[PDB]
């Protein structure tokens, strides 16, 4: 199978530098022209750069927005594609995709260009309060507050509870994100059985497994 | 640079019905070699883009025959004969006839389904949070349709507009409904200063709002 | 030698 894996995305200060890598396998890397395509959060696609194969003497092309700041390169002996980015601007914030021609796309690597600092989240359990006796279906949650940069992932019971799970996209308010996740289960598997939210923030190496426990005074 | 204009911005289609989307260029995409390098791509929620059509009308391998591309010069069209649940996403046109290689702004295809009222749940601040000096009140509004909804927060009866964060999920992969989370953030001092906390949801499914509440004084 | 081409771009 064809696979393209980008590495290197992370938080960097405006005017800073960063180099991305893309590892190719399952196809003839050395006979293909490669591209970098980016997507700012919640925006459309924008072509960034192109590099041809050795038969075309590794010709390079750049979008006006990155020309002279970015350098596309390749290492055929290692099946690697690179993107060196200098003098980074907040408008360079995006998911960066490695692409074989216009057809094989990687999963992407996130580049956040910001003066804000890496901050771990606070993980708060959301359990039913005062009222609600037995409504046959119970809704529980987890509030993941004040982290930076993106992303954060939430699973319930290590991925065993997959149905009735709603994980809400993060919203940025004054250099910090807040995300929430809900789970709806029958009133029989809880409190009787275990409901735990597993939250990960890889930028701060944070892993928090919060068990949901009833209030009722 | 060649400007690619896609219309409509969004459309809402019932599964089984046709869809048609447009891509217009600021200049002819007919290249010097007599070929027209117009591509169509689909990006499903949380996935990487994938190419569906190249050279205006040619289908990539594994792309169903429900998709047809057509056009010439400056006017191009992608048509879906009968939409399936898997067609949900953002469609982009990408021209390769002129340098630099420009994209259209995207067309978001949404799945039309029946109306459904939200199921509302209210949540008090946790002890883990109250200890830090802050207090958040959460309301989840589950499995509703259409997307447009209004949440109103009330503290002891009076409307509060500040310290509110709202977030919507993508359409559910199984039933196409939306869900929404509404968080009210107050300081620990202000939260203890009042008793009843209420979230009110106004949706097209009802003339009267859905109201969920809790008071710190009762358990 | 010989460049693969998915026909996405011209030239
Ligand atoms: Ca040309």
């Amino acid at each position: 199978e064809v696979q393209l894996e980008e590495s290197g995305g992370r938080l960097v200060q405006p005017k800073g530098s960063l180099k991305l890598s893309c590892a190719a396998s399952g196809f003839s890397f050395n006979t293909n022209a490669m591209n970098w395509v980016r997507q700012a959060p919640g925006k459309g696609l924008e072509w960034v750069a192109r590099i041809r194969s050795k038969i075309n003497n590794y010709s390079t092309y750049y979008a006006d927005s990155v020309k002279d700041r970015f350098t596309i390169s390749r290492d055929d002996s290692q099946s690697m594609l690179y993107l060196q980015m200098n003098n980074l601007k907040t408008e360079d914030t995006a998911m960066y995709y490695c692409v074989r021609g216009t057809t094989y796309w990687g999963q992407g690597t996130l580049v956040t260009v910001s003066a804000a600092k890496t901050t771990p989240p606070s993980v708060y359990p959301l359990a039913p309060g005062s009222a609600a006796q037995t409504n046959s279906m119970v809704t529980l949650g987890c509030l993941v507050k004040g982290y930076f940069p993106e992303p954060v992932t939430v699973t319930w019971n290590s991925g065993s509870l997959s149905s009735g799970v709603h994980t809400f996209p993060a919203v940025l308010q004054s250099d910090l994100y807040t995300l929430s996740s809900s789970v709806t289960v029958p009133s029989s598997p809880r409190p009787s059985e275990t409901v735990t939210c597993n939250v990960a923030h890889p930028a701060s190496s944070t892993k928090v497994d919060k068990k949901i426990v009833p209030r009722d005074c | 640079d060649v400007v690619m204009t896609q219309t409509p911005l969004t459309l809402s289609v019932t599964i089984g019905q046709p869809a048609s989307i447009s891509c217009k260029s600021s200049q002819s995409l007919l290249d010097s070699d007599g070929k027209t390098y117009l591509n169509w791509l689909l990006q499903r929620p949380g996935q990487s883009p994938k190419r569906l059509i190249y050279l205006v009308s040619k289908l990539d391998s594994g792309v169903p025959d429900r998709f047809t591309g057509s056009g010439s010069g400056t006017d191009f069209t992608l048509k879906i004969s009968r939409v399936e649940a898997e067609d949900l996403g953002v469609y982009y046109c990408w021209q390769g006839s002129h340098f630099p290689y420009t994209f259209g702004g995207g067309t978001k295809l949404e799945i039309k389904r029946a109306d459904a009222a939200p199921t509302v749940s209210i949540f008090p601040p946790s002890s883990e949070q109250l200890t830090s000096g802050g207090a958040s009140v959460v309301c989840f509004l589950n499995n509703f349709y259409p997307k447009d909804i209004n949440v109103k927060w009330k503290i002891d009866g009076s409307e509060r507009q500040n310290g509110v964060l709202n977030s919507w999920t993508d359409q559910d992969s199984k039933d196409s409904t939306y869900s929404m989370s509404s968080t009210l953030t107050l300081t620990k001092d202000e939260y203890e200063r009042h008793n009843s906390y209420t979230c009110e949801a106004t949706h097209k499914t009802s003339t009267s709002p859905i109201v969920k509440s809790f008071n710190r004084n009762e358990c | 030698e010989e460049e693969d081409d998915d026909m996405g771009f011209g030239l």
